[PDB]
């Protein structure tokens, strides 16, 4: 059934991208959050340089 | 002075003078003051210190190396000597232990003429701006040591980073100091000193690493050093 209508199966031209980010509700846990954010930011940059926007949940 | 107008007076260790008066005070047969000093410390200092001044007939510019015993700025010699100075720059061992070798503590060091009406507003605001963020950093220093950097707000994070740039842009190699250190000397314009610090504080030169600022002349040297590393 997938081919006829992918809900989400097929690839397509990237122009925007979304990110569900999982941070913690509480601090005092080292760089658990910072290292995540720092990775996300760095990867978002490679996207924005290609002229694509990034939405965040 | 009482003839020609402009003279320079350099004195090594006014302390050595007071200290001499202490080795004697016992034999001169007077009771000991606080910490074993002479009871006449107040005057022995003042007499000599009051002599150096700008007369109507001629002025005297004078720098002098006032020693502080056992690092105690509360020790009487330094404590009383303070009042007799127009500008009072103080060198701390903590700042030397780092590598900053104009080892001036920019916080405990001040002048009576860091006045806006005197040194212009740009110099003043820059001076007190640099003073503030450097002090705000001293406060954060505690929580950092116990709970690490990752606990600061993204704003305070930037405060320490910008401060640590200032903290080592204060440094610069002295010509006279070339002898025992490879680093060739440099001389910075009072004009550039303002341009750089004002600059770093605005957030212009952030991208550069810290070492870019350590031991250099004008800001344009910090830039070029950042290239090499």
């Amino acid at each position: 059934n997938l081919e006829y209508k992918h809900p989400y199966l097929e690839d397509r031209d990237v122009k925007r991208v979304g990110y569900l980010v999982v941070s913690t509700d509480r601090g005092l846990c080292g760089g658990l959050n910072i290292n995540l954010f720092k990775k996300l930011l760095a990867e978002m940059k490679t996207w924005t340089d290609k002229g694509v926007q990034c939405d965040l949940a | 002075r009482d003839e020609g107008r402009d003279v320079l007076l350099f004195v090594d260790n006014i302390y050595r003078y007071t200290l001499a008066g202490t080795e004697v005070s016992a034999l001169l047969g007077r009771m000991p003051s606080a910490v074993g000093y002479q009871p006449t410390l107040a005057e022995e200092m003042g007499v000599l210190q009051e002599r150096i001044t700008s007369t109507k007939t001629g002025s005297i510019t004078s720098v002098q190396a006032v020693y502080v015993p056992a690092d105690d700025l509360t020790d009487p010699s330094p404590a009383t000597t303070f009042a007799h100075l127009d500008a009072t720059v103080v060198l701390s061992r903590q700042i030397a232990s780092l590598g900053i070798y104009p080892a001036v503590d920019p916080l405990d060091s001040t002048s009576r003429q860091l006045d806006p009406l005197v040194v212009g507003q740009e110099h003043y605001d820059t001076a007190r701006g640099v003073q503030s963020i450097l002090q705000r950093y001293q406060e954060l220093k505690d929580i950092i040591a116990i709970l690490g950097m990752d606990e600061l707000s993204e704003e305070d994070k930037l405060v320490v980073a910008r401060a640590r740039k200032i903290q080592r842009f204060l440094s610069q190699p002295f010509f006279v100091a070339e002898v025992f250190t490879g680093s060739p000397g440099k001389y910075v314009s009072l004009k550039d000193t303002i341009r750089g610090f004002k600059g770093i504080m605005e957030g212009e030169y952030d991208h550069l690493p810290e070492q870019a600022f350590y031991m250099v002349g004008s800001i344009e040297e910090a830039v070029e050093k950042a290239k090499k590393l």
